């Protein structure tokens, strides 16, 4: 309960911009690792097809269907 | 014969062995107890490799080879005509190459300078000693060093090579190739430099270390310095040698796959 | 032990130095000079300012155009995904156009973005070659440094441009990757009968040991007499002081002959030349002129003949 | 067939030959370049008398350097500048002999404490200053702190003894860095040691030059004006250093094992 | 000690115009985002 | 490689007969698609290229093994 | 207008060094749309219009990448 | 909620200008980034072939149709 | 504020550069143009080689005179 | 202190004509899109 | 302190005139060369 | 004068380039006139 009381004198052997830049620097590193780490998983949001598959959607567009029919004659 | 300056330097003293029994001069060379050594185990090694191309079938130059004996040797001692003659000459080699770096460092003493050459020397040593003894002993046998031949190596070299199916996939391999290249594209630079500042345009004086620095800076944006770039080039040389030691130790005694197969630690990361 | 002088422990500072004066006309030289204490460790801290002025504008805008082309097409050759790209980076590349297009120049995407990658970086260390010349000869010094770069530039556009047009393809060149690069190397041993029994490429390889050999060398005794201001090779070379006669004593004294402060770098200059210069000539001559190097070293009487003990049966002849 | 031949000849082959033609040539003209200095050399004869042997390939024709502020020609291969005055016996009755000098070692310029005879003019900036000064007469310089001042330092020696007392940094304008310490010695001279035969520790606060011993820096060469300094006295210096490495003590010169 | 050379009323008046720009900035992205989700919804 | 060389039937072979120019017009990528089938023989029995072949001339029936 | 002092922009940018960039991204990108433009459909050069001039092959199929060197000099691949 | 008083006083130890071009260049790099990322995925929007397909619209134009039967 | 809150805006200049800012936004702007083109042009979208308004290499190919010559 | 030399009134002039360019650069922007929605729409 | 090249405000005058009507003669020869272009082989 | 020409210098120098830049121009439309008499390419 007394154990940190002369915790602010931190700053008088670190210097604070230092700190503050390193702090910045690994935070913005570490969001995008953490988020590369997630989309390479199971949990990857933006390929589940949820809530509907676009490029599936694109391929069975009844004018795409009608030129691709044309094609096979 | 003797240079202009030569004479007050050729005194006597600074040797490791021997001592002022073996300390003159022969000629320009220095001998010094390695210096007999070194000029012993040459003769002999060289009268060795000789004798095998005799028994072999041909003298032509190309085509002599001796080799190592076989793995059912194992770590013993082989038949003269089935692997001994190799093992004797790999002993003369050996001699005579610590020999050489021993008598650099007499002659050092004597003139009272540094001993970085004999120490960049023991690279090239330890890589020798790296494919005559170390591998062969980790993996088991002395006949999984090279035979002593022009073409003949070569031989080794390539299936060696392909024991892996792509040899050019071995990390160690590349960072040392990376180091080579650096090596001689360094040697080019400085080399056209110094001849630059001291042969220059035609009626013109000598130029000076400020015009060195200024045209690098104005090339590329950096100069690294006089001092500095012969420290970069023992650096480069060096790195270039261990490198390779390693990549020899790393195939067969730790890697048994292909080598593509190792990077594939890469693309396996949780992290991609 | 005593100092070996790799480091440097005490570092000075004075204002950045802008530079030897140029001749009238000039344009001025961009940037303010900064320092670095790490690159002071070991060598010079000083970083800038850089000259930029016809010929090297042109040059970078040329590189940066091909960069850019290669690549985005390495981008496209995994989905424009830049996870996929980190993840397998180093087997990515932009691939020569397929062979049976012979010279002609190919539809986009089978090739053509090769072929303009390969005009944009020609044009690119051709200028930079015109601005290397000129910025040595501006202030007044010889013009070395042109001959060996004009010599690495021929290497490049011998395997890349004058082979292939000498072949019919141009899909026997090199693509833009790491490890395809690496597998045209293999492929074109592999199909042309063992670069081991190429005379050329052997000379090359003996240059190519002979310039780390050399290098060694001279690295090691400069700095072993650095003590006595060895370092300072112009005044060694104008004046001749105890740690150039020290420095060539050694070797005359260990193997027998010797160079002096101004000769060993005519010494470098070649090495590092007739590497390169071989490199030329070998590749040259493979495919054009020789079909399997191995029967010509087989012709020529080169090559060992291993005892034998056993019949195989070619199964084309039965 | 498999390794049919059609003809013997064909241009691979005549290509290496020229190769080997052209290598072969550039190690004539290298070999001869590499002669411009310390020839002719001497050839002792059968009974003593000396010749000048010019070896092969023989010495290629003088070119000149022109140096820059009016600094004068050099022509190369020249003259001479005369040898000073060593004495030397020698030891053994034979051209190949060694030889041994004669009075105090360190004092007779012979063996690793050899010097050559330079101009006894500075070194100049490309503006025509002196290269190598004190850093109280260039005035921009300072030294980066996250480095050890070496101003202050004692300069132990060898044996463990004092020498003297860092005094002034000797610095290098036209590249800067470090060249010089100055330092006062035991009898109140002023001293000059390389940077590059120092072992700096900023804890204890010591240079420790394990060249020569603690009483020999009252003997060091010293300069005529110290504001500046010539080749020949930068070669005089650094000469006393290196022949304490075989002459300080006198087990130095007598094979380790 | 590090110190920048700003006096306090300067790194008032930098701070004021700082924090509007971002607002101004925040305000245009959450109206792309708006728009893109009522074109092509990816949750 | 599996289309063109084990179902499809195509030539394997990429070297020449003679050592100077001759009718051969076979090109590197060729000798791409034989180096990837022959790392797949390597594969699928455990072995390397010097289970049959000496690396020193790979088109030589005489310098191979059984 | 607001535009009344644009001239200053010279003061303060240097005529020259613009110039030297100015004539050399108009070159190179030249260069580069007319590589672009002939790598197409668009091409004008071996199109066939109003002729076609050289010996061409007779059947030239579509060119795959395990393909051998060519014998004889063809332009016609479509 | 008076926690936050002082912090206009950041820009007395940080340097107003290298933050300015620091964060002007991270949200370049990012903007190219996020685009990217998006475009590679179910989400693509350029080669989705909505609302069509203009490659396979060029195919089946009647004039080049023509042409092609007189060919074949 | 809300109105007055971008007032003090003009005097951006005084802590960033003109010269270095002038010639960052019109390289990147070259290099972004390049960029979207290419990345056009790698799609459904393209515009050169869709056959639209008519596919040219098929035009030439049945010529008359081509035809003729092939007919031999 | 971090400072380019230019006065407030400098600053002020270099701004207005700043905004000026880029509004009509932007405008330009604007009118290439409409021209390739009209010709070729691709959401 | 501020970046400068020099000219004055009559040198940059004179510089912007002859600047401003060379990048408009060069732009109108490229648009004479785009309506050959489209005349021949229309591309949209 | 950055280069170092007067204006007198200058004016001569662009009467003599303007001159033999319209010559070069010139024969290349000769070229060109031969060209697609022997071969058109549109
Ligand atoms: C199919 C074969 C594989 C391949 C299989 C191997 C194998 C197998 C090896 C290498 C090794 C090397 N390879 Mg590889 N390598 C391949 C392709 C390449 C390519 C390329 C462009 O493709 C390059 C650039 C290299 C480059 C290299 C170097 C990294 C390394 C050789 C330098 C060395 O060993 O120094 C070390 C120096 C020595 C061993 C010299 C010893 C010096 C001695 C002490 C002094 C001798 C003095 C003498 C007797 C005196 C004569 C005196 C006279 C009086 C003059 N390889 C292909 C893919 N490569 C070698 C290696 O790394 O070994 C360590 C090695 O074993
Ligand atoms: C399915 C995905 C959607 C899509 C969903 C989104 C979403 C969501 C967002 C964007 C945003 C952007 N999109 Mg979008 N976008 C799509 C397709 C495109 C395509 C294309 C070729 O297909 C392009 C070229 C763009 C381009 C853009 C930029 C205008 C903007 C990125 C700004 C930036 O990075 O500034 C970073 C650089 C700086 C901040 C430097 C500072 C410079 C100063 C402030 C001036 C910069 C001007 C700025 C670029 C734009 C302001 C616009 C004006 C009011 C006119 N999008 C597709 C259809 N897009 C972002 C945006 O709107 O920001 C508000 C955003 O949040
Ligand atoms: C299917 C897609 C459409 C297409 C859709 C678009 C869209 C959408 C845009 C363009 C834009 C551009 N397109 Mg487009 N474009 C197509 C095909 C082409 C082709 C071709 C060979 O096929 C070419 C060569 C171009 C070329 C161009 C450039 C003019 C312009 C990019 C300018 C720039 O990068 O400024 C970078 C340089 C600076 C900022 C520096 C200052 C500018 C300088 C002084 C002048 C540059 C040219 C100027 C804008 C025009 C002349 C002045 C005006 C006539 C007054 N497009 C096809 C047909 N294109 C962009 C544009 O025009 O914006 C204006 C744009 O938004
Ligand atoms: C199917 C496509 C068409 C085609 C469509 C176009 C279109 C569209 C254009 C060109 C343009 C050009 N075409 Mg074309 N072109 C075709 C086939 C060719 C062939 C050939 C071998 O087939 C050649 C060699 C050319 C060559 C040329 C150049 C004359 C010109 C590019 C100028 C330049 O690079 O900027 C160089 C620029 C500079 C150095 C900066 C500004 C120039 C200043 C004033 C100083 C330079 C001197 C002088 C003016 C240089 C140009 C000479 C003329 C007088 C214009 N075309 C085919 C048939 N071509 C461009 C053009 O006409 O520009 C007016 C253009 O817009
Ligand atoms: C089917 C295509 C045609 C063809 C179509 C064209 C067309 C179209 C052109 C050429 C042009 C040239 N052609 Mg052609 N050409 C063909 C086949 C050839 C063959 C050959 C081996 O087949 C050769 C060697 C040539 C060579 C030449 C050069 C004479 C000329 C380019 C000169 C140059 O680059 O100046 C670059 C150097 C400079 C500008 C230096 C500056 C001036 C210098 C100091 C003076 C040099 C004089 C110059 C060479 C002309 C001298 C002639 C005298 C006036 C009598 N052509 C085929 C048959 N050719 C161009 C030309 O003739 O320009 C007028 C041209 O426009
Ligand atoms: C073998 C035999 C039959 C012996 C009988 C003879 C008897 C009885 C005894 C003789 C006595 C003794 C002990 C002799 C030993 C010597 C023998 C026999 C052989 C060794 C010879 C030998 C190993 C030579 C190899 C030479 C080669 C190939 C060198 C490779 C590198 C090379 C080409 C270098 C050329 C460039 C040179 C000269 C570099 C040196 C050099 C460098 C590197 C500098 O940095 C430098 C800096 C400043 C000034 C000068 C120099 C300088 O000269
Ligand atoms: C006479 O002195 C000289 C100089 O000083 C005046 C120079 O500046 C220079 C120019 C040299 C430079 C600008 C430095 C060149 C830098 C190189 C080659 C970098 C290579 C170093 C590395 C550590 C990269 C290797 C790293 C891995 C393989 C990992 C030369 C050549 C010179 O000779
Ligand atoms: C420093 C580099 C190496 C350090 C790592 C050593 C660690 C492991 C090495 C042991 C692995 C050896 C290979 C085992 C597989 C091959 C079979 C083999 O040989 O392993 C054993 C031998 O181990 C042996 O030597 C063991 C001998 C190891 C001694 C190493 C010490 C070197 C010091 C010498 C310096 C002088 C079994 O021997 P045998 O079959 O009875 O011998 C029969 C034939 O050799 C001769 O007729
Ligand atoms: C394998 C085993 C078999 C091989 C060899 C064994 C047999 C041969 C033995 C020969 C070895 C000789 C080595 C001698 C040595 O080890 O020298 C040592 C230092 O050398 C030195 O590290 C020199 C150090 C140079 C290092 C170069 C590293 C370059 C780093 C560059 C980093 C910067 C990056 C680029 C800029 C110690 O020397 P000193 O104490 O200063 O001497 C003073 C007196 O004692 C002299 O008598
Ligand atoms: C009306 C039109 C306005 C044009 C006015 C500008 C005149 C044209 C350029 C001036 C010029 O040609 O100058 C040259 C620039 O070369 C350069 O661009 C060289 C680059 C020109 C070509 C760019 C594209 C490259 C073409 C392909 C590659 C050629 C490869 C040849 C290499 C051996 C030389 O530059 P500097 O000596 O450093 O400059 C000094 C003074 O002139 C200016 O301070
Ligand atoms: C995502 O990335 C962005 C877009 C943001 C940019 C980043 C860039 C990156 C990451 C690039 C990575 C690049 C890498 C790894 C490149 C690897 C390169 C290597 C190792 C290349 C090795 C060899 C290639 C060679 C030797 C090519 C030689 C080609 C030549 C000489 C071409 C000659 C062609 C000519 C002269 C043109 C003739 C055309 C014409 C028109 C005359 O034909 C008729
Ligand atoms: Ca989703
Ligand atoms: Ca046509
Ligand atoms: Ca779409
Ligand atoms: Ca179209
Ligand atoms: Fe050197
Ligand atoms: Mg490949």
């Amino acid at each position: 309960a007394k154990s940190f009381d002369g915790m602010h004198k931190l700053w008088m052997i670190m210097n604070p911009v230092s700190t503050l830049w390193a702090i910045f620097i690994f935070q913005i590193f570490l969001g995008l690792l953490i988020h590369m780490v997630v989309l390479s998983s199971d949990l990857n949001w933006h390929d589940d097809q949820i809530p509907v598959g676009y490029q599936l959607q694109g391929e069975t567009l009844p004018v795409n269907l009608e030129m691709k029919a044309a094609l096979k004659d | 014969a003797l240079l202009n300056f030569e004479k007050k330097y050729r005194v006597r003293g600074g040797t490791l062995v021997g001592g002022d029994l073996f300390d003159f001069w022969v000629g320009p060379f220095y001998v010094g107890f390695f210096g007999v050594s070194a000029v012993f185990f040459a003769t002999l090694g060289t009268m060795l490799i000789l004798f095998g191309a005799a028994i072999g079938p041909t003298l032509n130059i190309w085509q002599i080879s001796i080799a190592p004996p076989d793995l059912s040797v194992g770590l013993g001692f082989a038949p003269i005509r089935e692997g001994g003659l190799w093992q004797v000459i790999t002993i003369c080699a050996v001699g005579a190459f610590v020999s050489w770096a021993l008598r650099q460092v007499e002659i050092a003493r004597k003139l009272g300078m540094g001993l970085h050459v004999p120490f960049a020397f023991s690279f090239a040593i330890l890589a020798y000693l790296t494919l005559v003894f170390f591998r062969p002993v980790l993996l088991g046998a002395w006949g999984h060093a090279f035979p002593y031949g022009l073409f003949s190596h070569l031989d080794w070299v390539s299936n060696v090579g392909y024991q892996t199916l792509h040899f050019h996939y071995n990390p160690a391999h590349m960072l040392a190739i990376s180091f080579f290249f650096i090596n001689t594209l360094a040697l080019a630079m400085h080399g056209s430099l110094i001849l630059s500042v001291v042969n220059p345009q035609k009626g013109e004086e000598v130029k000076t270390a400020e015009h060195e620095n200024t045209v690098f800076r104005d090339i590329v944006g950096y100069s690294i310095g006089a001092l500095a770039i012969h420290r970069l080039g023992l650096f480069l040389a060096i790195n270039a040698a261990f490198w390779s030691a390693v990549c020899m130790i790393l195939t067969g005694p730790f890697w048994t796959r292909g080598w593509p197969e190792w990077w594939m630690w890469w693309p396996n990361l949780p992290i991609w | 032990p005593e100092y070996q002088n790799i480091f440097n422990k005490v570092q000075v500072r004075e204002p950045a130095y802008p530079g030897v004066e140029l001749p009238k006309g000039s344009l001025p030289r961009v940037g303010k000079p900064i320092f670095s204490y790490w690159l002071g460790k070991i060598g010079d801290a000083q970083i800038g300012p850089l000259y930029l002025g016809g010929w090297g504008i042109a040059s970078l805008i040329s590189g940066f155009i091909a960069l850019e082309v290669i690549g985005l097409n390495m981008l496209a050759s995994v989905g424009w995904d830049p996870r996929l790209f980190l993840k397998e980076f180093f087997w990515l590349g932009l691939e020569p156009p397929p062979p049976a297009y012979g010279l002609s120049i190919p539809p986009l995407a089978e090739g053509g973005w090769w072929l303009i990658a390969g005009l944009f970086l020609t044009m690119s260390l051709l200028l930079w070659w015109v601005r290397v010349y000129k910025r040595a000869k501006d202030l007044g010094m010889g013009t070395h440094l042109s001959w060996a770069f004009a010599v690495a530039i021929l290497f490049f556009l011998t395997l890349g441009f004058i082979r292939p047009v000498l072949m019919g393809s141009w899909g026997e060149a090199p693509p833009f990757g790491i490890f395809p690069h690496l597998d045209w190397t293999a492929a074109i041993s592999i199909r042309y009968g063992n670069f081991y029994y190429n005379p050329f490429h052997g000379l090359s390889i003996a240059f190519m040991y002979g310039s780390a050999v050399l290098f060694a060398m001279h690295g090691g005794t400069i700095l072993a007499v650095s003590r006595y201001g060895g370092d300072r090779e112009i005044d060694q070379i104008t004046d001749r002081g105890t740690a150039a006669e020290r420095a060539m004593l050694f070797w005359r004294w260990c193997m027998g002959f010797n160079a002096s402060m101004e000769s060993i770098h005519r010494w470098a200059w070649w090495f590092a030349v007739f590497c390169i210069i071989n490199s030329i000539l070998g590749i040259i001559l493979t495919g054009t002129v020789v079909d399997n190097w191995y029967l010509w070293a087989v012709k020529h009487g080169v090559a060992p003949s291993y005892p034998s003990e056993l019949t195989i049966d070619n199964p084309y002849l039965t | 067939e498999f390794g049919y031949i059609t003809q013997y000849f064909d241009l691979a082959q005549v290509t290496l030959w020229a190769f080997w033609l052209s290598l072969l040539s550039v190690i004539f003209f290298n070999r001869r370049e590499d002669k411009r200095e310390g020839y002719p050399q001497e050839a002792v004869q059968i009974f003593g008398k000396t010749i000048l042997t010019e070896g092969f390939p023989f010495m290629p024709a003088p070119k000149t350097f022109k140096l820059p502020h009016n600094g004068g020609d050099v022509v190369k291969p020249g003259p001479e500048r005369p040898q000073y005055d060593f004495k030397l016996e020698q030891v053994d009755r034979f051209a190949g002999a060694a030889y041994r000098p004669v009075g105090n070692p360190m004092l007779a310029g012979v063996g690793p404490g050899a010097y050559a005879v330079r101009a006894n003019k500075p070194d100049l900036t490309n503006a025509g200053d002196p290269r190598i000064v004190p850093m109280r007469v260039a005035k921009h310089f300072a030294v980066v702190d996250k480095d050890p001042d070496p101003r202050g330092m004692t300069v132990i020696g060898a044996d463990g003894q004092v020498g003297g007392k860092v005094t002034e940094i000797w610095v290098d304008r036209a590249e800067p860095q470090v060249r010089y310490l100055e330092l006062e010695a035991g009898n109140k001279k002023k001293v000059l040691v390389p940077i590059a035969l120092c072992v700096i520790k900023g804890q204890k606060r010591e240079v420790k030059v394990r060249s020569i011993n603690g009483i020999h820096f009252n003997d060091v060469p010293t300069l005529s004006n110290y504001d500046q300094i010539t080749l020949a006295e930068e070669d005089k210096v650094s000469a006393y250093y290196g022949a304490g490495t075989l002459y300080a003590t006198p087990n130095r010169a007598e094979s380790v094992l | 000690k590090s110190t920048t050379g700003l006096t306090e009323a300067e790194s008032k008046e930098f701070h004021g115009i700082f924090m509007a720009s971002m607002t101004l900035w925040f305000g245009l992205v959450v109206l792309a985002h708006i728009l893109s989700w009522l074109y092509r919804p990816w949750l | 490689p599996f289309t063109p060389f084990l179902l499809g039937e195509n030539e394997i072979r990429v070297s020449g007969n003679t050592d100077l120019r001759n009718t051969n017009r076979k090109s590197i990528k060729q000798a791409e698609w034989t180096f990837a089938l022959m790392t797949h023989f390597s594969e699928a029995l455990g072995v390397n290229c010097t289970y049959c072949h000496n690396s020193r001339a790979f088109m030589d029936w005489n310098q191979s093994t059984p | 207008d607001n535009f009344t002092g644009t001239y200053k922009m010279w003061m303060f940018i240097d005529p020259r060094r613009a110039l030297l960039f100015i004539a050399s991204f108009q070159i190179l990108l030249g260069i580069l749309i007319h590589m672009i433009v002939l790598g197409s459909d668009l091409n004008w050069h071996s199109d066939g219009i109003p002729k076609f001039y050289f010996p061409n092959a007779a059947e030239a199929s579509a060119p795959i990448d395990m393909s051998p060197i060519p014998s004889a000099r063809n332009f016609k691949f479509d």
